[PDB]
Formats: C-alpha cells, structure tokens, sequence
RNA sequence: AUAUGUUAAGUGGAAAAGGAUGUGGCGUUGCCCAGACAACUAGGAUGUUGGCUUAGAAGCAGCCAUCAUUUAAAGAGUGCG
RNA sequence: GGUUUGGCACCUCGAUGUCGGCUCAUCGCAUCCUGGGGCUGUAGUCGGUCCCAAGGGUUGGGCUGUUCGCCCAUUAAAGCG
RNA sequence: GACGGGAUAAGUGCUGAAAGCAUCUAAGCAUGAAGCCCCCCUCAAGAUGAGAUUUCCCAACUUCGGUUAUAAGAUCCCUCA
C-alpha cells in the first residue's frame, strides 16, 4: 500500500513487447516529501501529510504563493524540510513506515502494478443541458423552436414544486475525480518520471494524485 | 458505420448485387456494425440467374468496410467500399467465389471457408 | 422428574445450570421464572402456577434437562447416508470432503465435542453431546443435496424415503 | 404450496397448525401444502 | 387516580362472504380408576375372492348371498397401498 | 382499485386551452426480464401455476392524425397504470 | 458496475413443549435474494452540536471596563491563464 503525487504533463505513445501499441500518461513525482504524520492517537485517524513543489523562504515585504508565509515555514522547518506548495494527505497506508520527514520516491511503485488516480477536471463554463448531462437535442426543421433548451421541467399544477435532482445549465468543470484500475508501465528514476497506462483527469501542469487501488478484487 | 437501411455490394455467386440492412444482430438494440458483425439483410436488385431473387431475406457477414478497423498493434486499414457475403449459419457461405478482398479479423469469429477463397487475407 | 446416573454431577445457579459427564460438560441457561430443586440422585421440576406459558416452560424444561443429562453420558449420533453414483464422502483432516457431481468439492468444519465419524467412502455420521448441535449440523449437510424425488440420489437420513 | 384464503383440510391426514400467526397445514403429501394468507 | 376483569393484535388508530386447535365466559353433556384418552411395543384373522366378478384385481373393478370360530380379539377384512 | 364508457352538476363563463407526438422525467406494484423460492400430470433442455422482491433495464422500422391495433426483423424482456 | 461482509421477507430447518405423540415456535438456535444496510465515487462543520490537529502573530495608553495605528496575514492596484 502506497501513494504519491504528481503532475499530468502529457500523454504519448509507447509500445508493448508483443508490438501492441499502448497509450500512456506522463506524471512527475518530483520533490515529493513527507512533512507530518497524523496519528489516530490525537486526531482519530492514521495518515500521512505530504508535499510536492519546492517553494521559497519567508517573505520580506513579499507576495503570493511563489514565496511562503511564516506558518508554512513554521511547518516545514519542523521536520528538516523545505516549504511546499501542494499539501495533500493519504489515508490507507502503512503508517508504521514513513518516518516524519523523508522522501516518497517513485521506487515504491513498480511496473505491472495497478492503481487509481485523483485530480481536478478541466475548465468549463456555463454549459447547456445537452453538453453538461448529455441530454438529446430537439428537432430542427418541421418548424420547431425547441433546438437545445432543457425541456419541460416537471409535472403539473399538482406536484407544484420542482424537484432538486433536475438538470440545468450550470458549470461543468471543477470536480474531484477518480479513475479506478489503471496500470503502470515504467518507472524512470533518472528524470524522476513515471508512466501510467490510460488517461487521467487533468490539465497540463495540473495536480494529479495517485494511490494503490482498493478494488484489487477484495 | 454500417447500420439500418444501408445499401451494400456483395462478393459471391448469388445472382444478387446489392442488399439492404434491416437489423444488425447483437445485444439489445445495436445501431452499428463493423467487420465480422453478422447482419440480417434483404435484396433490392439482382443480376439474372443465381439462387437468390428479389424480395428475399437472409443473413450476411460484413466485410470490406470503408471505415476500417484498428488492429491492436496500432495499425489501421481502410477500403473504399462496403460489402457483405451471404451465409446460412454454418458460418459457411452459399457462394462458390469471393471477389473483392477480405479483412482478416473474421478469423477470431472462426470463419475459414470464406477465408479459404478470398484474395487476400489482409 | 429426571435421572442423574453415574458420574453425572448436577450444579444449579438460578437460571444458568452446569452439568458434567464422561463425554464432556455442558452449560445451558433456562427461564429464571421457573423454580428448581435437586433431590439426592434425582430432580424436581417446579412451575409457579397453572398459567398457559408456565405449562410450556414446565414440560419443555423437563425435556432440556433430559437432553443435557442424556448427552453427557450417552451423547447423540446421526446417520447421514449417501446414495448415488459419483457420490463419495470421507473425513480428511479435521474437516469433511464431499464429491457429488458438483464441479467442486465441499468443506465442513466441526465444534468442540463434535466428531465427524465415518464408516467408509459413502456413509458418515457425527456423534456428539448436544442433540441440537448434531442435528443443526446435519441439516447444514442435508441442505446441500436434498433427496431428489425419483431415484433418491442424494444425502439423507436413513429412514427418510422417496417421494416422486 | 397453495395459498388460498379459504383453508380446510383436503383429506384426513392433513393436520392444522399456526406458524407465525398465519395458518398452514401438513399432510406429508406436498401437494396438500396450504397456507391461508 | 381507585376496584374489577379482557386484549397480545399497534386491534385500538377504516372494510365483507368465508376460513381456523387464538383466548375468556355462561351451559348441555359423552368417555374416565371393576385402572379412560394418548403414543410405544405385543397380535392380527381361519377357510376364502368367499358367491357373481372385474386385465390378473386374493381389504378393493364392484353387484355385495358377506357365515361362523382360531380365538383376549378381528370383519367372507378396521386399514395403508 | 377509481386507469375506461357512465350518473351527479359541488369550484371555474369579467376565459381552468382540449387529441396525439418531441425533450424531460418521477412514482406505484396488481412483475415483462434478471435474483431467490414452493408445487407439478417437473425424467432432462423447455415448461405451466403460486409466492417474496420495484435495485436497474424495458428496442428499431412499415402502416394511419392516432391512442389502440396489425405486420416485418430483432431481443434476456420488448410490463400495466 | 465488482468482490466481500451485517441484519433480513417468501421458503427450508434444529431442539421442543402448550397438547407425554406430532409440531419450524410460543422460550431458544441456525439458514437464506440483483432487495435493506456497510464497503465503492463525489459534495459536505451555516451539522448554530458551527468540530479536531500543526503552525504563526503577541503593545502602549491608569477611562479598570475600553481606545489606538500596527503585528502575522489578506486585499486595493497591475500583467496573465
Ligand atoms: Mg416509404
Ligand atoms: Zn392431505
């Protein structure tokens, strides 16, 4: 059991040894570090607190997240670590391992292993019904005027209210996502790069998050 | 992709030249088809002679599709036309010849009598 | 009343009771509304009234003290024969194996004071102290292939017969 | 089983009992298995 | 709250023909220690399907002629087929 | 039961717009398929009937304005409201 | 889409009386469906019961209560996805 962070950078091609073309995701686990170790003794759950991008030291008169407010620095000086931009946890891990304040290098992973992922989805604005939900559009000609709009909401003069679960134009994008049952292809420790079969919810340079699958079959 | 009310050529010794795709056997209301997918067709014209006639209705097995198939090696293929072949659930044809070359992925479906005849398995 | 034969000790504590014997020992509980004595080598049932329910608990509890007291000295047994072709059965390990034309064999595990006894490949028996346990287990076997109706190919108690 | 709101012993051996408030019968002949409700 | 019973169903806090070993009440009355009911073991008819029979059917196709005594005791069969 | 054809004339005449189809669905269960079961005049595969169960699914076309309906070809099933 | 487990309806039982027998049930014990729940994905402390953890800032004015411009921090402003 294990899990790391990373960054979607791009997708490519890569071949199996039977000649089967195999698509692939690229991800970068650069500068992963463990920061804090949240026991069940105090909090009520056993987990691992983590950090990914090196950022810089304390402000002087300074400004946004490129640099670091003191409390972050007060958290990263703690375990002999440089301050980090993205912090995330990982429950369901062998907390007996992972001393506070080390690295979670890609070598924990291995070719052939199965995984899930997590990440934000993509930017998408006020999208209509049929693009948000996939409803079916209406007729063009034969004189109509109902091309794309969401249809008749509800029932009648009775059942006056409109039920909550309906389907309407709102934003389509920002959502936590998970994609069970992907596989790993390769682990290049040189560039500290990993490769994941299939494709992941992310934009370029976005956040991506990984862990060992749960539905192995058990 | 091949679907309902789609007209095709043919390949065999039938006495027939083109057909119509009524239904595209599979599942619970498939719309589509590709190489390998058996279908239920009929006949909209005929050359003279031959066993089959106008107004008839029989099955067929698709081959020579115009939006070809992706092989798992990452290679593709494309013909120009669409076509089919007549069949009787021996999975062996009525006909005696096959013009118009064949797509090989039929082999997974265990069709070999028409693959005996086709220039060429491709 | 109830007998207390040789080497069968009797110790009662209100609702719970413990009784002892050669083939083992039991510890059952009863309804506390009942009442009890122990005469020297014999037993004295009580009920508090002629109420409806109390009659039930009276005759019942006779039956249960009888069950313990007979089980500890004698213990009980059940005869679950197999009849058919390809039917085979054998205690192997602490557990039982079976082979009945299913694509897979079967496993069964015991309890304390249980003994999956066998005479040979196609007949078995369990012998124990609690009549309850041995029969419950017996149906957990017999439920796996009930007696089919035409030929009788299947697990069965012995006297159980055929019904097309 | 034969579920019928009318219940009456169809033959001599059919013996009547109440199981869970409901009524049933037994005969050792399955084709006489009746439940009331 | 008081005294007295009933209900075991959320009846109360919607519904009929009809069905039932649910319980309670008021009565009629049979069998019961010259040892009842009930189950277990103990026996089951002798000739004889006996007449007329019915595929053979020998408690039994059923139309019944359906007697006595081996006898605790049993019917030209209580009965299961 | 209150889905039909009806009876009634209680709201509505200083306006409650009706058939059918498109998009949207939502619900009940007296279940059309899957799941589990009992019985069988169930040898097996296929079945008939009854019970629990409403979690999900319940198709394309021809024909008419069409509910309905007939038909073609599919399908595990092509539900009643 | 799972696997898997917990409790379950229909049903099958075990022991067993009321009712010496038989009895799946009233005392007791088990068993059993895509259903219920738990697990799976997501949102979510305005859950006014407003949570918990780590870290950071830390004066002078005697109104005593209180006031202050500032601290950490965030913003106004600007370049841009
Ligand atoms: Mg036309
Ligand atoms: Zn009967």
């Amino acid at each position: 059991t294990k899990g790391i962070l990373g960054r979607k950078i791009g997708m490519t091609q890569v071949f199996g040894e039977n000649g089967e073309l195999i698509p692939v995701t690229v991800v970068e686990a650069k500068e992963n570090v463990v920061l804090q170790k949240k026991t069940v003794e105090v909090d009520g759950y056993n987990a691992i607190q983590v950090g990914f991008e090196d950022k810089k030291a304390y402000k002087k008169d300074a400004k946004s997240n490129k640099y670091a407010n003191k409390p972050a620095e007060g958290h990263a000086k703690k375990a002999d670590a440089a301050p980090k931009r993205f912090i995330r946890e990982f429950r369901n891990v062998d907390v007996d391992a992972y001393e506070v304040g080390q690295e979670v290098s890609v070598d924990t992973f291995v070719a052939g292993d199965v995984i899930d992922v997590t990440g934000v989805s993509k930017g998408k604005g006020f999208q209509g019904a049929i693009k948000r939900h996939g409803q079916s559009r209406g007729p063009m000609s034969h004189g109509s005027h109902f091309h794309r709009a969401p249809g008749s909401v509800g029932m009648a003069s009775d059942a006056s209210r409109v039920f909550k679960g309906q389907k309407m134009p709102g934003r389509m994008g920002g959502n936590t996502v998970t994609v069970q049952n992907l596989e790993v292809v390769q682990v290049d420790t040189e560039n500290k790069v990993i490769l994941v079969k299939g494709n992941v919810p992310g934009p370029k340079k976005g956040l991506v998050e990984i862990r060992t699958s749960i539905k192995k079959g058990n | 992709m091949i679907q309902q009310e789609t007209r095709l050529k043919v390949a065999d010794n039938s006495g027939a030249r083109e057909v119509l795709t009524i239904k595209v056997l599979g599942g619970s209301g498939r719309k589509t088809a590709n190489i390998g997918d058996v279908i239920v067709c009929t006949v909209k014209n005929a050359t003279p002679g031959g066993v089959v006639k106008k107004g008839d209705v029989v099955k067929a097995v698709i081959v020579r599709t115009k939006s070809g198939v992706r092989r798992n090696d990452g290679s593709y293929i494309k013909f120009d036309e669409n076509a089919c072949v007549i069949i009787r659930d021996d999975k062996g044809p009525r006909g005696t010849r096959i013009f118009g070359p064949v797509a090989r992925e039929l082999r997974e479906g265990n069709f070999m009598k028409i693959v005996s005849l086709a220039p060429e398995v491709l | 009343i109830i007998d207390i034969p040789s080497d069968v000790t009797v110790t009662f504590d209100g609702n719970h009771v413990t009784v002892k014997g050669p083939k083992g020992e039991l510890s059952r509980t009863l309804n506390e509304r009942m009442t009890f004595k122990q005469e020297e080598n014999t037993i004295e049932v009580v009920r508090p009234s002629d109420s409806k329910e109390d009659r039930t608990n009276h005759g019942t509890t006779r039956a249960l003290l009888n069950n313990m007291v007979q089980g500890v000295s004698q213990g009980y047994v059940k005869v679950l024969e197999l009849v058919g072709v390809g039917y085979r059965a054998q205690m192997q390990g602490k557990d039982l194996i079976l082979n009945v034309g299913y694509s897979h064999p079967v496993e069964i595990k015991a309890e304390e004071n249980i003994t999956f006894s066998v005479e040979k490949n196609t007949v078995v028996k369990v012998e124990g102290i609690s009549k309850e346990q041995v029969g419950a287990l017996a149906s957990n076997i017999r439920s796996v292939r009930p007696p089919e109706p035409y030929k009788g190919k299947g697990i069965r108690y012995q006297g159980e017969y055929v019904r097309r | 089983m034969k579920v019928r709101p009318s219940v009456k012993p169809i033959c001599e051996k059919c013996k009547v009992i109440k199981r869970k408030g409901k009524v049933m019968v037994i005969c050792e002949n399955p084709k006489h298995k009746q439940r009331q409700g």
